[PDB]
């Protein structure tokens, strides 16, 4: 029990209210955070592109990867909470 | 003549050393290869193998005759022999014969000698063990002598090296037991004396009896060595049965399989080219211009020579079939271009909506239609004509009345002018509306949708079925 | 020897009952030589020259009693006679034309891919002469046109020949693929040019359609309301299908991982 | 390769446009 | 399209279609697929004495087609003249998906262990022991006992350990292989 009370933290306060609080935010001002993600995604992937042609360059691997990796994919798992809990709003409206 | 009598001497020596060590080191280090590692099959002097026979495919060949060491034949079709132990003193017997060849007139000319030659190995009794070592010292000289065609006496030579290609394909049916790693390099020799066996069927007609013989042997490979033997010989089969009819369009249906995996290379763009030509034969646009473009797009480096641009020649074929076809002229090689000259102004008239424009390229190029094969199409493009036709007026105009129209659309009378649109929307063409009294056509378009969602969600199983056939590739390629 | 076989090739027949004494007697050559696989000395193919005329006469009946089963038997046995081994056979005047009337019911039904394939066989005989390829696909043409008009009278010139049935299964699917082809989506039109559309000058079935389109019966005009039709969205129920994409494609995320 | 598939074997317009002014 | 034949009533047509089909089979391998459902017409008929034969060519087109435990189906409903004659190569699958099925039905009605066991057609078992011949008759010890170990019977195995000549001490070191595949 005393486990799962500083795993309140991490999973939810209650276990429902903080991922019912982000069933408040849900997407909210999530998407300002997401404006800076798709920031994120013009900026580092911007200089993105310029590493694969350097990389014909030099010739090859600098070691490297810049990493650069990753990243955006969890801003894709905050789209499985889009999906998701957007999906609850067909339950949570009808009946 | 002192010359060209003293011009004679220099050529024979460059095949005296490469034609003689490129099978004693790739055939013979394939000998090494296949005691140990079977790894499994690599076997890498098969592909070596293929550099090496595609090397000779220009220059220089062997035979023919050129007058150059003819004692290359019974050189390696001979002694075996016999116990590896004792190969050993046939091995320094090349040399031996090296230095009889360095002495006396090394017998330059064979001839008719070859029906002892290539029963030799009959008489030594035997290899014992390298089928594929005897098969290819018995055709590397009569596979490059098919390209001489003097079809006098050597054609039933050729006939001989089907018959040890049989003897190979006895043994094909056979052992294994169990992992006949050589039977990969006999897919590949095979399959390109297959060709052989086309070539030298086609010098006087059909080659139907082995129809039935290439069934034998494509069935017979099924299921074990299908793997890279069935996707050459399902090749051998649908090129000439594209030649002759019928029924290879339902055939290869309940012949899939698929048949993977996909070998070697350019083997599988070639299948989908002439299976593209298959499926092309359904006319079902989408899978015939991605068979068609897939064909091409998936085949390096050439040369040669000019198939790798019929493929392209016939690959937008389809696309004129879609209605929308981009000006080529752009595309056109040194060679390219004069073979398709009369295929160039078809496509233009394909772009264009005129009727007289198309038919006349039809009276005039029917010829190249005749060298190409490709015609019942072109009759019916009168109907992509009327509606790239309507097409083009209708979005073009902002009224149009069907009497003006009727000269384009060649009839468009005050009745089918509520077809011609409206069956187009059943192909999916313009939104024109019209309400006939006169009648007049009034275009207009209102659409904002998708452009999203099939794009994005397939690019999802697009890129991760790929990095995962990249995975499977990677991960298995770190043997070494 | 044998026969009489030809005898009454000249004169047909007045009913059925002597194309089944026909069967019977061709049964009779079944019955000895059978189809194959006799290659001879061709002298024992003479008969099957001799048959191949009855079996094309014999598609004629089959086709005067339209059972379909009897005429795709006999067609088979003059395509396998032309596909056998050995090819060279004497000429015979329906051996052209039964490749392109059947061709003519084939693609004027509207099948757009065994036109291609039922000509695939080599483009050479094709080319030569006797073609009476331009009538269907121009015909065809005139399916999407659509005729009607060009159609009918296309309908008073046909090569033909002999084959009558096969159009007139021909006619019933072109008239309901029509109506099948027309709409969803049209637009709006008038009254007399729907008069146009099924021409006669009022014929029944213009209600069987106006019925069946559903679509509008408006008075002196048709109307494709409402609206368009019933106006997709697709708001969320592509949502459900979005949530699943990612459901298991993050399952295949998770099987990298 | 060699080996396998291979080895087997409104104008611009300048006039019309200036035309169509005397035209009508 | 030789199928098309059997749309006439009496049978002496059929007989003539199947001694067409046995021998272009060869480029007609994929030709007889979309016509099967009309070769269902003579292997359902009982007063039709070809359907066994009939059901030798609809195994052949299956065989081209990739259908295999379809094949043994029709395998056991193809009578006596589909045993009898093997040629080409048609008899190390048809024997291979018979064996298998066959063992595997085996160990399936072994861990009942006895009662309601599924129902053993006497051909598929037929061509077992009658197949077994070329193991009894050219005197292989080690494939005779593989399939003696196949079976996963004691019967059949019990006239393997029983042929003659020796083999004798060889039981000792096939227990030896046994218990080291044992399950």
């Amino acid at each position: 029990m005393l486990l799962n009370l500083h795993k309140k933290s991490w999973m939810e306060g209650l276990t429902l209210q903080d991922y019912s609080e982000h069933c408040k935010h849900n997407e909210s001002v999530v998407k300002e955070m997401l404006e800076l993600a798709k920031n994120y995604n013009k900026a580092v992937e911007e200089e993105d592109k310029m590493t694969p042609e350097q990389l014909a360059i030099k010739n090859v691997g600098k070691q490297d990867p810049k990493r650069h990796l990753e990243e955006h994919v969890d801003v894709l798992m905050t789209s499985n909470i889009v999906q998701c809990l957007a999906a609850m709003l067909d339950t949570v409206v009808f009946k | 003549p002192p010359g060209g009598g003293e011009q004679e001497p220099p050529p024979p020596p460059a095949p005296q050393d490469v034609e003689m060590k490129e099978e004693a080191a790739t055939g013979g280090g394939s000998t090494g290869e296949a005691d140990g590692k079977t790894a499994a099959a690599a076997a890498e002097h098969s592909q070596r193998e293929l550099d090496t026979v595609t090397l000779e495919d220009i220059k220089e060949h062997v035979k023919q005759l050129e007058k150059a060491v003819s004692g290359k034949e019974p050189r390696f079709v001979l002694r075996a022999l016999r116990m590896l132990p004792s190969t050993s003193r046939r091995l320094n017997h090349y040399v031996l014969y090296k230095a009889v060849q360095g002495f006396f007139t090394s017998n330059n000319a064979t001839r008719d000698f070859l029906l002892p030659f290539l029963e030799e190995p009959m008489d030594t009794e035997a290899d014992l063990q390298f089928r594929p070592r005897t098969g290819k010292a018995a055709s590397t000289p009569l596979l490059p002598e098919v390209e001489a065609y003097l079809q006098l006496l050597v054609v039933i030579f050729m006939m001989n090296s089907k018959r040890y290609k049989e003897a190979q394909k006895i043994s094909d049916d056979l052992m294994q037991k169990i992992s006949t790693q050589n039977r990969r390099a006999l897919d590949l020799v095979a399959a390109k004396c297959y060709y052989y066996h086309a070539r030298v069927y086609e010098f006087l007609d059909k080659l139907d009896v082995v129809r039935s013989f290439l069934h034998a042997r494509l069935r017979t490979a099924t299921l074990r060595h299908d793997a890279d033997g069935q996707a050459t010989l399902l090749n051998l089969l649908l090129r000439n049965y594209l030649h002759y009819s019928l029924y290879d369009q339902a055939e290869k249906l309940v012949s899939k399989s698929v048949f993977p995996e996909q070998a070697n290379n350019n083997e599988w763009a070639r299948y989908l080219y002439y299976t593209g030509r298959i499926k092309a034969i359904q006319l079902e646009y989408s899978e015939a211009r991605r068979t068609m473009t897939n064909a091409l797009r998936k085949a390096p480096q050439h040369t040669a020579v000019g198939f790798k641009q019929t493929v392209h020649k016939l690959l937008i074929v389809v696309e004129l079939l879609l209605g929308e076809i981009p000006d080529r002229l752009q595309f056109r090689q040194p060679s390219l271009k004069r073979s398709l000259m009369p295929y160039f102004l078809l496509t233009q008239a394909v772009r264009t909506g005129n009727l007289a424009k198309f038919n006349q390229v039809l009276d005039q190029f029917g010829e190249k239609f005749q060298a190409d094969g490709t015609y019942t199409l072109i009759i019916r493009l009168r109907h992509n004509v009327i509606k790239t036709g309507v097409r083009m007026i209708s979005l073009s105009y902002s009224r149009i009345s069907l009497a003006d129209i009727a000269q384009k659309l060649q009839l468009d009378s005050p009745e089918d002018a509520e077809f011609i649109v409206a069956k187009a929307i059943r192909d999916g063409v313009i939104e024109a509306s019209i309400n006939h009294e006169k009648g007049y056509v009034q275009s207009k378009e209102m659409i904002d949708i998708y452009s999203t969602r099939e794009p994005q969600l397939a690019f999802h199983q697009r890129i991760s079925f790929c990095l995962d056939i990249h995975n499977m590739s990677v991960k298995a390629m770190r043997f070494p | 020897m044998y026969e009489q076989l030809k005898g009454e090739w000249n004169r047909k027949s007045p009913n059925l009952s002597k194309c089944g004494e026909e069967l019977g007697r061709l049964k009779l050559v079944l019955l000895e030589l059978n189809f194959l696989p006799t290659t001879g000395t061709k002298l024992t193919k003479q008969q099957l020259i001799l048959a191949r005329d009855i079996l094309e006469i014999g598609a004629q009946w089959s086709i005067l009693r339209k059972d379909i089963p009897s005429f795709e038997r006999y067609m088979a046995q003059l395509k396998c006679y032309y596909f056998d081994y050995k090819e060279q056979l004497p000429e015979s005047a329906y051996m052209h034309q039964l490749l392109g009337l059947n061709l003519l019911f084939l693609l004027s039904q509207n099948r757009v891919a065994e036109f291609h394939t039922e000509l695939e066989r080599l483009p050479a005989k094709d080319i030569q002469t006797n073609v009476y390829i331009k009538h269907p696909v121009s015909l065809e043409q005139y399916l999407m046109e659509g005729s009607y008009n060009k159609v009918f009278l296309a309908k008073g010139n046909i090569p033909a020949e002999s084959y009558t049935f096969f159009i007139d299964i021909l006619l019933d699917t072109i008239r309901d693929e029509i109506a099948g082809c027309i709409e969803k989506a049209y637009e709006k039109i008038l009254f007399t040019e729907a008069t146009r559309i099924l021409f006669f000058n009022t014929p029944k079935k213009m209600t069987d359609y106006a019925k069946k389109r559903g679509w509008v019966l408006g008075p002196n005009n048709y109307y494709s309301f409402a609206s368009q039709q019933q106006k997709p969205e697709d708001t969320t129920i592509p949502s459900t299908e979005l949530a699943k994409q990612v459901i298991e494609y993050a399952r295949q995320l998770e099987m990298i991982v | 390769m060699s080996e396998k598939k291979q080895p087997v074997d409104l104008r611009a317009e300048l006039e019309k446009h200036g035309y169509k002014m005397e035209t009508s | 399209g030789i199928i098309s034949l059997l749309d006439e009533d009496e049978p002496q047509l059929k007989e003539f279609a199947l001694h067409k089909l046995n021998a272009v089979v060869n480029d007609f391998w994929a030709e007889i697929s979309e016509s099967v459902d009309k070769i269902e017409v003579l292997y359902e008929d009982e007063g039709f004495r070809s359907r066994q034969f009939a059901a030798l060519v609809a195994s052949k087109v299956f065989y081209h087609l990739g259908a295999f435990e379809e094949s043994l189906n029709y395998a056991l409903g193809a009578g006596d003249l589909f045993n009898v004659n093997d040629n080409s190569e048609y008899v190390e699958t048809i024997i291979a998906k018979c064996i298998d099925h066959y063992t595997k039905q085996c160990v399936e009605n072994a861990d009942l262990p006895e009662g309601e066991k599924k129902p053993i057609d006497q051909r598929l078992e037929g061509i077992v022991n009658k197949m077994f011949q070329r193991c009894l008759d050219d005197h292989k010890y080690k494939q005779a006992i593989g399939i003696a170990l196949e079976t996963r019977r004691l019967d059949v195995f019990e006239k393997t350990i029983l042929e003659s000549n020796d083999v004798p001490g060889m039981l000792a070191y096939s227990l030896k292989l046994c218990m080291s595949l044992m399950q």
